[PDB]
């Protein structure tokens, strides 16, 4: 998705 | 891909360094001021995070000093730290070996928001309660985090355990010592900071926590904007303009408002938002910093009553995470609240 995230990847992407 | 063996110092207690081997290092993300790697400890196979920050040749590392003092189930644990060197010269890194947590409140919130789905209020309760416990704990040392935002709330979504992380902005606030806010409190910036206060207190973290709550209830930030000026316009849309008395409470040095009334709190959130969640939010997002609930008072709020029910379970059928393992340190701002915070079934 878009925005400022802590990790490059997520199961919630 | 090779095995790396370092001599690393355990986070807690006096310095007793140990040989620690790890492998499978890869960049996974970033904190505010350091790259975060994942690694696997060769001994136990456990995944850890390693945050690599530049070590100043002349100044102590404040984040390390703070993290060595902390031991709470809702704060990421500093397992070890060690130093490493690049080829440059004076290029030294401090490596913080932290417990690894795979997701964040922000990722879960964004998933629900982008799907146009309300995050279940049981999760709002669990996440916010654990955040408030972590704040009660750090504030008891005089430590203000100064970067409370959902990307710094690590989450195991299956166990619902939340851990506060990223102490790179944190500082012990001492009455009479002025402080600044140039590189910190940018995400959910308390209004006293927008008004230029240098005498602010740990209640700036409670403002931020209120912004997290409002965002989980709304599915979007309540006060969006890059600068404090932009956020202030959005703050006025809800709270109206601050009164002269509220300005004095925020920054008594602020010399240079139309009276604009607040918007009713029940009209800010969607219908069917639980009334106690709105009541809690109204006691966090207050102009007057001393009017905000303390973290421990927030934990005791009626919004969290469901967490104190003897039969509460997670939606996946598991038990809730630990909620009642309080310590003296954490209770120290108001020990009589323990009677309410810990129902008889939990002690
Ligand atoms: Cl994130």
């Amino acid at each position: 998705x878009r925005g400022s995230f802590r990790f490059f990847e997520s199961r919630f992407c | 891909s090779k095995v790396t063996t370092v001599v690393a110092t355990p986070g807690q207690g006096p310095d007793r360094p140990q040989e620690v081997s790890y492998t499978d290092t890869k960049v996974i993300g970033n904190g505010s001021f350091g790259v975060v790697y994942q690694a696997k400890l060769c001994d136990s196979g456990e995944l850890v995070a390693i945050k690599k920050v530049l070590q100043d040749k002349r100044f102590k590392n404040r984040e390390l000093q703070i993290m060595r003092k902390l031991d709470h189930c809702n704060i990421v644990r500093l397992r070890y730290f060690f130093y490493s060197s690049g080829e440059k010269k004076d290029e030294v890194y401090l490596n913080l070996v932290l417990d690894y947590v795979p997701e964040t409140v922000y990722r879960v919130a964004r998933h629900y928001s982008r799907a146009k789905q309300t995050l279940p209020v049981i999760y709002v309760k669990l996440y916010m309660y654990q955040l408030f416990r972590s704040l009660a704990y750090i504030h008891s040392f005089g430590i203000c985090h100064r970067d409370i935002k959902p990307q710094n709330l690590l989450l195991d979504p299956d166990t619902a355990v939340l851990k506060l992380c990223d102490f790179g902005s944190a500082k012990q606030l001492v009455r009479g010592e002025p402080n600044v806010s140039y590189i910190c409190s940018r995400y959910y910036r308390a209004p006293e900071l927008i008004f230029g206060a240098t005498d602010y207190t740990s209640s700036i973290d409670v403002w931020s926590a209120g912004c997290v709550l409002a965002e989980l209830l709304l599915g979007q930030p309540i006060f969006p904007g890059d600068s404090g000026v932009d956020q202030l316009v959005e703050i006025i849309k809800v709270l109206g303009t601050p009164t002269r008395e509220q300005i004095r409470e925020m920054n008594p040095n602020y010399t240079e408002f139309p009276q604009i009334k607040a918007h009713p709190w029940t009209k800010v959130f969607r219908p069917r938002t639980p009334p106690e969640a709105i009541a809690l939010c109204s006691r966090l997002l207050e102009y007057t910093p001393t009017a905000r609930l303390t973290p421990l008072e927030a934990c005791a709020h009626s919004f969290f009553d469901e967490l104190r029910d003897p039969n509460v379970k997670l939606p996946n059928g598991r038990d809730t995470p630990a909620l009642f393992n309080f310590t003296t340190q954490e209770l120290s701002s108001n020990p009589p609240l323990a009677t309410i915070l810990i129902p008889p079934h939990a002690r």
